[PDB]
């Protein structure tokens, strides 16, 4: 935001959901990957 | 399908067509030779006959009891202009002998307007500060442009925006009030200002930026700025004042510095 | 324009393209 | 890290950034069906 | 200075290249030097084009066809009566057309105007270059441009659309089509109205911008505008002729086969099948 | 830095205008109003009012009653699905009668009756629109010069619709409702006349719209040029000729030695966009009533190119 | 109820319930012609 | 979690979202009617 | 649960959502219609 | 409940009604007269 | 003889007088290398 | 007659004369050129 | 002869003859390219 | 009863009244026309 | 060297930085996906 | 001699003679390539 706390919460919160988003995307290929692996 | 010899039906039709497009060309002609004719002598002046093929003189009535047009009789200019020609040749150019944006030569000529100023369909001036018009306002997402700074043409900071003046007719802004440092206002044409700091791209940019919010005017110079045409009532401009300021500034295109009318090479 | 004929260009698509 | 925020507004590089990320994911979902190895609907 | 008010706007200056040294008029002409480029250009040009054709198999005005050279010759230089005459005589529409831009431009600067005009015919004038400079290169001939002839161009469309099974299929000459007549359309409206406020009916006065927005806002419920209109049917013109470059451009190029088969890529969305 | 004239920098809002009160009997108009201040950015950012007499309510009820009756044989041609109404919409079609009716106004409804319908209803629409245009110029006192314009659309439009197939006696020869159908139309009435690009009428009306765009082109940049002084303001330059009239005037006298003026240029415009459309339809309504080889004629007339004048084989070899 | 009249100008309501009147009417006029059943014009 | 209510129009929010929600559900349903394997309606 | 109308406007809410329900009935009734199955016209 | 009235104008309503109506009616009958086992006109 | 330059300036009488004799002859220089009997570039 | 040039301004009519006699001898010159008879580059 | 400068300026005359040349000069040399006996790149 | 003058101006509706008349008589000339049973041009 | 950021406005920078990336980074995918080689989808 | 630089701006005779230059180039790279006899890249 203005002052360095507000932008350190908003970078917490954009970054736990960051991490949160890019767990489920792991999980989802690594599903896709044990199913049909795109490197043979 | 032939109606006589080789003659059919259409080839007649083409032949009819080909005749009516000319005369439609002859009358295209007859109607822009309105304006500006007869044709003159470039250095005595003399003026031409006129054309075989003219018909009468054209009359406009005009609105709000201004009378008549006919611009077939608009006074022609007078052949002595403010300026010597660079040879002795019908089409060498004039070099203005004063100044250009004062005297109204090239760029920075003006014609000789009406001296009244528009009026709405009602009567009611047409151009006129913001004040003054009916319930008409900056749209609130818009730029408010009032005691922004405003930039000339040398980069220096002429002075600031204390007035907007508005089309009633067309709801378009038309004009700027510009203070100078002198403390003289002065009207700017809105359509030879550059807004900034109201980039659509910019505001689309995910960013945070405080982009310097000012008008810049690159037609004219900081101190040309204090010769602009002035107005002789309050509030009103006339067609005549408006075409003097609207000269004024275009005509710096060319001539607020000499580098302006020199080649690139 | 390129660096050969229009000679050149019709022998080489006649000789080494459409005839071989 | 956190300054980046100094410098972009975080409701619209939220915003571009879901449009992206909707944007793309839709195009490799559409990509993938088109093939016939990653096709999940046609055939069983 | 034949115009009654012509006199006080022949000034010197507005230049881009010569200076004073083309600065001047010829009757109603501005010169320049880019009028000194488009004279030798475009009457190199002409001469050129009566030169070939006084070697061809005619010289009736309607058959006369400068043709460009095979296309097994690729994109070599031709000789003249091969082919060659065209080639010269693109690159001398080439260059008259590049001078006609500048002069424009050399113009408005003169009047203390914009290059909206040199920008306008530009578009244009890539739109020629797209037909028979870029596309003849990317094609790798210059046997795909059109021949300069008043019917035999017309043959080189009819060929070269129908080379693609119905060229109406190709969604950008689909775009092109549909600026054009919503332009001519605009044109039409633009130019009628402006004729029917200065030209009142009943013996009634000259009418006011209001008069003509009540006018379009009575008939569609929408008007846009004096300078909308303008600004509008500049849009529309301009990307009519982008347009046409831009669809004539790929076909040939990236798009080669029919055009109708094109479309099977829309009953292939899995939405609707 | 400098200002194009292309977008408005900064807008104007306020109360929304009525418009100029009418001359004669007019009912009053429909107060809705709207303002998009995307519109305003190019032009004017005021939506409305509407104007709803007995012409509009006619053209709005029989069109929509057209509308209808072409989307519903739509839906019916769809087999009533709308996963296949979207795959086939370019191709679905609302088609003229076979040849074997003739021009008869009676056939059955799924044979060409709904397509007749169709027509007739469509006709009517614009009849009671240009009709509607005639009666707005005649409330404000203005001039009739956009009814005219009009009209030679509709001639036009008459021709490849009613008047072509009435004088041939053939349902068959009218134009399809449809998006690829009428290009096929068009496409296969080009073929079978021998070429339409040898039609000297349509190679007029391709002048003319061509002389349109180059006109639009370069009326729209010399006005926005011209911008500096005034010069879309132009009914005030024609009355009074300002700055921006004389230099809009000198520009194409120093380009190419002859010049309009501001109210000169608006006629060259007007009559390029008519002649568009009356040379087209004198050409349709000539061809196969009149002529039916157009090459044939071409060559009767000698301006039929052969393969000593030019071969294109070459061309379509390029583009195989 | 009359009251009808408080909220619609007669004059429009009129206009607009004729022309769809007329509509209508030329609707199944045309269809009814459109069959052999009923087509009054064809044959004796 | 909460503080977004801070930086989006929970008003413009659901509208966009129950929008978007709306279409990308119609897009799948008529994704699998057009299969064979899923469409539930041709066949009993 | 009410407190969805004190910033939603009831009008635009009541609109929006009586098109979406007619466009949603009309598409599930044409497909039906459609199908040989679920046809309630052609056969008796 | 009669306070529909309060949020949305009737002669608005009754027009929009009465059109959406017509165009519903015109399209059954459409359908009904598209079919071989509900047209009335065609045959006896 | 000299009078003609009491109504021609020299500079634009040179400019145009050149242009021409430019045009000329390129027109006539490629009109011979068109010519088999007048080319002196393809052959020995 | 002398009295020509108080009707015509000898600077215009010489241009216009050039011009128009350059355009008529370069159609001549064509003309010939094209007709074999008269053709005096193609052969000996 | 030097009183050529009077009437004409170098600075702008140098651009403009340098502009001739290097077009004439690229006209010869594809001219020259098109010539088999002259033509330097296609063969050795 | 004459109070429809109250409403309905006499001119307008007059003219009106004839511009659908003369079309309605046109139209149903043509179509009689258009018949073999009533075309009283083509035979005896 | 950071003095480079005394001339250049990292936003805007970083804006057309990440853009250019996105355009390159997609072409160089789809032309990856166009050779047979290094299609990673079509076959096992 | 610098008396040149007097008449001439350094910078735009710069940009000018570089963009010539440039043309140039790339024109004689692109016809070198074009022949197969000074092609680099096709063959070894
Ligand atoms: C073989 C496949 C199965 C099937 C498999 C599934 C699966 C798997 C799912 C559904 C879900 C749904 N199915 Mg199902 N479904 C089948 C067949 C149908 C048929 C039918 C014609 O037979 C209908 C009407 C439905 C309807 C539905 C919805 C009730 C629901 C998705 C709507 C939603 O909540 O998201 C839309 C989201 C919103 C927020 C709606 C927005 C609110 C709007 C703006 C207000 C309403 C206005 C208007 C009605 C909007 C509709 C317009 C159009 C949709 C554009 N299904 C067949 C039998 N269906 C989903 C579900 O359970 O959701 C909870 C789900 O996960
Ligand atoms: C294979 C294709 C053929 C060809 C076959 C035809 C045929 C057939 C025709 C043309 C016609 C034209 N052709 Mg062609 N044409 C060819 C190639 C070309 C090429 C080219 C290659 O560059 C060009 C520039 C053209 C250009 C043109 C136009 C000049 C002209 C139509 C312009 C017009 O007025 O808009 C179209 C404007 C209208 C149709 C007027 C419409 C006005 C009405 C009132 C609008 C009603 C709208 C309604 C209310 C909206 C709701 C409707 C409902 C949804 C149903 N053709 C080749 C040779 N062409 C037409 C013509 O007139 O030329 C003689 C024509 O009939
Ligand atoms: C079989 C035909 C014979 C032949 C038979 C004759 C006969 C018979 C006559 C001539 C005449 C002329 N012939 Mg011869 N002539 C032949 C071949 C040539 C060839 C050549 C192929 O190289 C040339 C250059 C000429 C040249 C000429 C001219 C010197 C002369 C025309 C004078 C004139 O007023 O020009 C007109 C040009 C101008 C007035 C303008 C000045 C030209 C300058 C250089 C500007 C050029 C303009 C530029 C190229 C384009 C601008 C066009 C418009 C102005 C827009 N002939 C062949 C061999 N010729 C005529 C003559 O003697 O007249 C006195 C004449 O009666
Ligand atoms: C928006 C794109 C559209 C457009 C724009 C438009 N046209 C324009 C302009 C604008 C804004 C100008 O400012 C300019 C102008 O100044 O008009 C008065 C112009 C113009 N548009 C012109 C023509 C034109 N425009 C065309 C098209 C279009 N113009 C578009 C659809 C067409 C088509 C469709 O073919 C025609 C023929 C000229 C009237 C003028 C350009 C004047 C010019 O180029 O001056 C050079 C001087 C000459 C004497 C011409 C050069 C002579 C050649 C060297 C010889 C002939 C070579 C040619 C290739 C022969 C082939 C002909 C065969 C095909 C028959
Ligand atoms: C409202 O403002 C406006 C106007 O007036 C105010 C307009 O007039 C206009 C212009 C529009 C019109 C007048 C309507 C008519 C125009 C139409 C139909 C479109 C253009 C089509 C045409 C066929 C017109 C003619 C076009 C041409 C290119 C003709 C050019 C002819 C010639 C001879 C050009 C010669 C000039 C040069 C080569 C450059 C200078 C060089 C020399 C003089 C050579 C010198 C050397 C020697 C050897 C003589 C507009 C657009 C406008 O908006
Ligand atoms: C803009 C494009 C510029 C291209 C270069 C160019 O346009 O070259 C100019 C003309 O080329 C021409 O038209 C002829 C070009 C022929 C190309 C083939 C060269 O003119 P100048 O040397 O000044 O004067 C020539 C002298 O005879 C004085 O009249
Ligand atoms: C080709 O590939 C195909 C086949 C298409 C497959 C690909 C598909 C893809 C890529 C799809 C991706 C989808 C996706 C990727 O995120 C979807 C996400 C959906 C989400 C996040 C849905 C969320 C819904 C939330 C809802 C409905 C919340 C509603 C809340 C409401 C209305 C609350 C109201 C309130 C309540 C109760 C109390 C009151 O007092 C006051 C108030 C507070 C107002
Ligand atoms: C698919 O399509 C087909 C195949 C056709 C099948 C379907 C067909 C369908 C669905 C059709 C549906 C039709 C329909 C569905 O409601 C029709 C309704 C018709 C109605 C309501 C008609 C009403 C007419 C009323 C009339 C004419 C009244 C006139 C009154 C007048 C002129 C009064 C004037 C007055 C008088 C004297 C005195 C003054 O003091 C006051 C004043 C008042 C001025
Ligand atoms: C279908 O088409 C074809 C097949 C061709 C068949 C048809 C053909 C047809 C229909 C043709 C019709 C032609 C026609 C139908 O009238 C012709 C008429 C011609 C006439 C009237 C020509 C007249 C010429 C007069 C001339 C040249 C006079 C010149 C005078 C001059 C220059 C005087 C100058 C002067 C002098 C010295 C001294 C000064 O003090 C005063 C001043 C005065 C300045
Ligand atoms: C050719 O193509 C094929 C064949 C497909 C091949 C090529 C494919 C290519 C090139 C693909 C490239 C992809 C790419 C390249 O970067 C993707 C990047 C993705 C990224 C960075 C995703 C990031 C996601 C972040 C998310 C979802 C964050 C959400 C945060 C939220 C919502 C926080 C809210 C908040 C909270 C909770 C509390 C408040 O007090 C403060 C506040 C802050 C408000
Ligand atoms: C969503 O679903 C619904 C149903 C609600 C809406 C569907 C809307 C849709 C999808 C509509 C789609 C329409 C489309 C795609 C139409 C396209 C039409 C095109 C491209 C037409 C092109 C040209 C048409 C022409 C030129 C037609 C001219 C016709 C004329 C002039 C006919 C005249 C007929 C007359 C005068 C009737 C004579 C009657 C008679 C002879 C009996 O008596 C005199
Ligand atoms: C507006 C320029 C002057 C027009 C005068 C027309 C007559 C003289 C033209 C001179 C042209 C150059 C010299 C002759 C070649
Ligand atoms: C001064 C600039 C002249 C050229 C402007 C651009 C022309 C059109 C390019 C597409
Ligand atoms: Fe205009």
């Amino acid at each position: 935001y203005l002052t360095p706390e507000e932008a350190q919460e908003i970078h917490k919160g954009f970054m736990g959901t960051f991490v949160l988003y890019v767990a489920i995307a792991l999980v989802a290929h690594a599903l896709m990957w044990a199913y049909k692996p795109w490197f043979g | 399908a032939y109606i006589v010899g080789t003659f059919d039906v259409a080839e007649l039709a083409f032949l009819l067509f080909f005749g009516f497009f000319i005369a439609l060309v002859f009358y295209l002609n007859r109607e822009s030779r309105r304006e500006g004719y007869p044709l003159e002598d470039e250095q005595t002046g003399k003026i031409h006959p006129g054309s075989l093929f003219d018909g009468d003189k054209k009359a406009f009535q005009l609105p709000h009891g201004r009378g008549t047009y006919v611009p077939e009789n608009v006074a022609r200019d007078d052949i002595n202009v403010p300026g010597v020609r660079s040879f002795r040749s019908a089409g060498a150019p004039w070099v203005p002998t004063g100044d250009p944006m004062k005297d109204g030569m090239g760029p920075a000529a003006w014609a000789n307007r009406s001296k009244y100023p528009d009026l709405t369909f009602d009567g009611r001036p047409r151009i006129v500060p913001i004040a003054q018009s009916h319930e008409l306002i900056i749209a609130p997402n818009d730029p408010q442009l009032i005691g922004w700074p405003v930039m000339a043409a040398d980069k220096k900071m002429v002075g600031k925006v204390s007035d907007i003046w508005v089309d009633q007719a067309e709801h378009m802004i038309r004009y700027l009030e510009v203070e100078t440092t002198t403390g003289k206002k002065v009207l700017a044409p809105m359509m030879v200002a550059s807004v900034h700091g109201n980039s659509l791209i910019d505001a689309l940019l995910p960013i945070v930026e405080d982009k310097p919010k000012f008008v810049e005017i690159d037609a004219i110079t900081a101190a040309q700025f204090e010769d602009v045409p002035a107005l002789e009532t309050p509030g009103i401009i006339t067609r005549y004042e408006e075409d003097r300021v609207q000269a004024y500034f275009g005509g710096g295109y060319m001539y607020a510095m000499p580098e302006r009318a020199e080649p690139w090479l | 324009c390129s660096g050969n004929t229009a000679s050149g260009n019709i022998a080489a698509e006649q000789a080494a393209q459409e005839a071989a | 890290m956190w300054r980046i925020w100094f410098y972009f507004d975080i409701r619209r590089a939220l915003v571009a950034l879901h449009v992206g990320l909707a944007v793309l994911a839709f195009t490799i979902h559409f990509i993938l069906l088109s093939t016939d190895r990653y096709n999940w609907l046609e055939r069983a | 200075a034949l115009l009654s008010f012509e006199r006080k706007y022949r000034v010197r200056g507005g230049t881009l290249i010569g200076g004073d040294l083309f600065d001047f008029w010829v009757g109603p002409f501005y010169v320049g030097f880019f009028g000194v480029t488009t004279a030798i250009s475009a009457l190199l040009g002409t001469a050129l084009i009566f030169a070939a054709a006084a070697q061809g198999p005619t010289l009736n005005p309607w058959l006369i066809s400068i043709n460009p050279p095979s296309i097994e010759a690729g994109l070599a230089f031709a000789p003249l009566s091969e082919g060659g005459y065209w080639q010269v005589i693109t690159a001398c529409a080439v260059v008259a057309f590049s001078s006609w831009v500048l002069r424009q431009a050399e113009i408005s600067r003169k009047l203390g105007m914009s290059y909206h005009v040199p920008i306008a015919f530009g578009v244009a004038v890539f739109a020629y270059v797209t037909l028979n400079v870029i596309r003849p290169l990317w094609m790798g001939a210059w046997g795909n441009g059109f021949p300069y002839g008043i019917w035999t161009h017309l043959d080189w469309v009819s060929n070269v659309g129908y080379a693609f099974g119905n060229f109406h299929y190709n969604p950008v000459h689909m775009l092109a089509i549909t600026f054009f007549f919503t332009n001519c359309l605009a044109l039409a409206l633009h130019g009628g109205l402006v004729l029917s406020a200065v030209n009142p009916t009943g013996g009634t006065d000259v009418k006011t911008p209001e008069y003509e927005d009540t006018y379009f806002r009575d008939f569609i419920g929408y008007s846009v505008g004096t300078l909308g209109i303008h600004r509008v049917g500049l849009f529309l013109a301009l990307n009519a002729g982008f347009w046409s470059a831009i669809c004539i451009v790929i076909s040939g190029t990236l798009y080669v086969g029919s055009w109708i088969e094109f479309w099977d890529f829309w009953k292939k969305i899995p939405i609707w099948s | 830095a400098t200002y194009q004239n292309i977008f408005t920098q900064v807008q104007v809002t306020g109360p929304p205008e009525m418009g100029v009160p009418h001359l004669d009997g007019s009912e009053g108009r429909v107060e809705l109003t709207g303002h998009n201040y995307w519109l305003g950015k190019i032009g004017q950012a005021q939506i409305g009012p509407i104007y709803l007499g007995l012409l509009g309510t006619i053209s709005l009820t029989f069109g929509a009653a057209a509308i209808m009756i072409i989307g519903l044989n739509f839906w019916a041609q769809a087999g009533w699905s709308p996963q296949t109404f979207m795959r086939e919409f370019f191709w679905l079609s609302l088609d003229p009668p076979g040849p074997e009716y003739g021009f008869s106004p009676f056939v059955p409804l799924n044979e060409g009756g709904w397509f007749i319908m169709a027509g007739a209803f469509l006709t009517i629409a614009v009849l009671t629109w240009w009709a509607r245009t005639y009666t707005r110029a005649k409330a404000l006192g203005m001039g009739m010069h956009i009814p005219w314009a009009f009209a030679s659309a509709i001639w036009l439009f008459l021709v490849l619709g009613f008047i072509r197939p009435m004088l041939l006696g053939d349902w068959s020869e009218a134009v399809p409702y449809g998006i690829f159908s009428h290009l096929d139309w068009t496409n296969n009435f080009s073929l079978r006349y021998g070429n339409l690009f040898y039609n000297p009428f349509h190679a007029l009306s391709i002048v003319f719209l061509y002389g349109s765009a180059v006109l639009f082109a370069m009326h729209g940049a010399t006005i926005l040029a011209l911008g500096r002084y005034g010069g879309e303001r132009e009914i005030e330059q024609i009355t009074d000729r300002g700055t921006a009239a004389e230099r809009g005037a000198l520009f194409w006298r120093w380009v190419m030695g002859f010049n309009a003026t501001f109210e000169s240029i608006h006629r060259w415009a007007w009559w390029f966009a008519v002649l568009t459309t009356l040379t087209g339809g004198i050409g349709i309504l000539i061809t196969g009533t009149v002529v039916d080889n157009w090459y044939l004629w071409a060559q009767e007339h000698y301006y039929a190119p052969e393969t000593f004048n030019y071969d294109p084989s070459g061309a379509i070899a390029g583009s195989t």
